[PDB]
């Protein structure tokens, strides 16, 4: 037939365009957290160090 | 999770229907093969009737 | 048929968790990447606080 091939390969595609996707997002998520690690770690220190300076 | 459960569900529904699908698809099948023979013995009676009521004409 | 609707209906179900899964990664990123943004412009301000505690 010819309905069944076109709308079976619309949803799979549907399926993996939205799996890629949220993969990528997932993957920007956790560099981004570890960035903001990074910087919470050193906005203390940068603290730490106002607060010597203010002494 | 649920979605693992939901998954497998939804999996075995699939299973289930495909295999019952499947199984009316060689019922219908076996019921198109009758019905082709009896296509085939309905044409042999069209041409025994032919024959002989040609013979009973002659 | 009885099958094709059954297998439709598997290609479906995977299509909305693909896409919800897609969207929730999405919405995710967006607030980590704020949060991790916020936190860089608190470093900054605290940067220059300590610019001015120096003077």
């Amino acid at each position: 037939m010819d309905a069944i091939k076109k709308k079976m390969q619309m949803l799979k595609l549907d399926k993996e365009n939205a799996l890629d996707r949220a993969e990528q997002a997932e993957a920007d998520k956790k560099a981004a957290e570890d960035r903001s690690k990074q910087l919470e770690d050193e906005l203390v220190s940068l603290q730490k160090k106002l607060k010597g300076t203010e002494d | 999770d649920f979605d693992d459960i939901h998954r497998k569900r939804v999996e075995k529904d699939l299973n289930e229907l495909q295999t019952l699908i499947e199984a009316h698809f060689e019922n219908r099948k076996k019921e198109e093969e009758e019905l082709i023979s009896l296509k085939d013995r309905i044409e042999k009676r069209r041409a025994e009737r032919a024959e002989q009521q040609r013979i009973r004409n002659e």
